[PDB]
């Protein structure tokens, strides 16, 4: 039997599906630990591995790119879970190490793969703590050619009165994504600032895991997970939307929850997001 | 980085 894992109805993605609305033709790279292709809930299209150590994209070490990879889109069947996006061309690409990190210059490597290969929808469920100029540059590149661009807003939580996002979600030309539970609080671990722009369930969320495995993880990457796929759902069925009208269509459609230093814009609603992109008309 |  098939769960789906709440937060894909919290975000009102089921209502997308029944009309025909589940992300076929879009491509989304899960920027990340890379994704087990040999899950019976995933359909891995490609991807690339930038880390050095690791030529296998499909090998997720850390147990942490496939579960984002079946919240953007785990396949709608008789088993596991179900992606925001089922239908979503799912990349793995792969810029964490083994060790559990990975360089900036790993993640443009990914980013640059990801606009020379077409994806519509960056998912970097990953971030540091301090800048660069050179992954803004890829950033801003990827939003200049149209790419979607999605970070977790980092995991830092509250730090006085200072902005606690990470990087790249820090950037303007990136949707940061911060974490709610299932009660559309604000989970103490999520990163603030006035960076933030949505929220999304990124707590005991339930997804793929390596091994044919499902697992509950918790983390501003499940909530950067349901935005992607809720692009991917948005992109099935506006084409031609900019990469700037998908963004709008998500940020002015949100269920308003509190201050936008701690929710943004509030928690996201893909169904009310493909009804129109709010931008400027 | 690292995951988030
Ligand atoms: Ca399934």
């Amino acid at each position: 039997a098939q769960s789906v894992p709440y937060g894909v109805s919290q975000i009102k993605a089921p209502a997308l599906h029944s009309q025909g609305y589940t992300g076929s033709n879009v491509k989304v790279a899960v920027i990340d630990s890379g994704i087990d292709s040999s899950h019976p809930d995933l359909k891995v299209a490609g991807g690339a591995s930038m880390v050095p150590s690791e030529t296998n994209p499909f090998q997720d070490n850390l147990l942490h790119g496939t579960h984002v990879a079946g919240t953007v889109a785990a396949l709608n069947n008789s088993i596991g879970v179900l992606g925001v996006a089922p239908s979503a061309s799912l990349y793995a690409v792969k810029v964490l190490g083994a060790d559990g990190s990975g360089q900036y210059s790993w993640i443009i490597n990914g980013i640059e793969w990801a606009i020379a290969n077409n994806m519509d929808v960056i998912n970097m469920s990953l971030g540091g703590p301090s800048g660069s100029a050179a992954l803004k540059a890829a950033v801003d590149k990827a939003v200049a050619s149209g790419v979607v661009v999605v970070a977790a807003a980092g995991n830092e939580g509250t730090s006085g009165s200072s902005s606690t996002v990470g990087y790249p979600g820090k950037y303007p030309s990136v949707i940061a994504v911060g974490a709610v539970d299932s009660s559309n609080q604000r989970a103490s671990f999520s990163s603030v600032g006035p960076e933030l722009d949505v929220m999304a369930p990124g707590v005991s969320i339930q997804s793929t895991l390596p091994g044919n495995k499902y697992g509950a993880l918790f983390g501003t990457s499940m909530a950067s997970a349901h935005v992607a796929g809720a692009a991917a759902l948005i992109l099935s069925k506006h084409p031609n939307w900019t990469n700037t009208q998908v963004r709008s269509s998500l940020e002015n459609t949100t269920t308003k929850l509190g201050d936008s230093f701690y929710y943004g814009k509030g928690l996201i609603n893909v169904q009310a997001a493909a009804q129109h992109h709010h931008h400027h008309h | 980085a690292a995951p988030f």
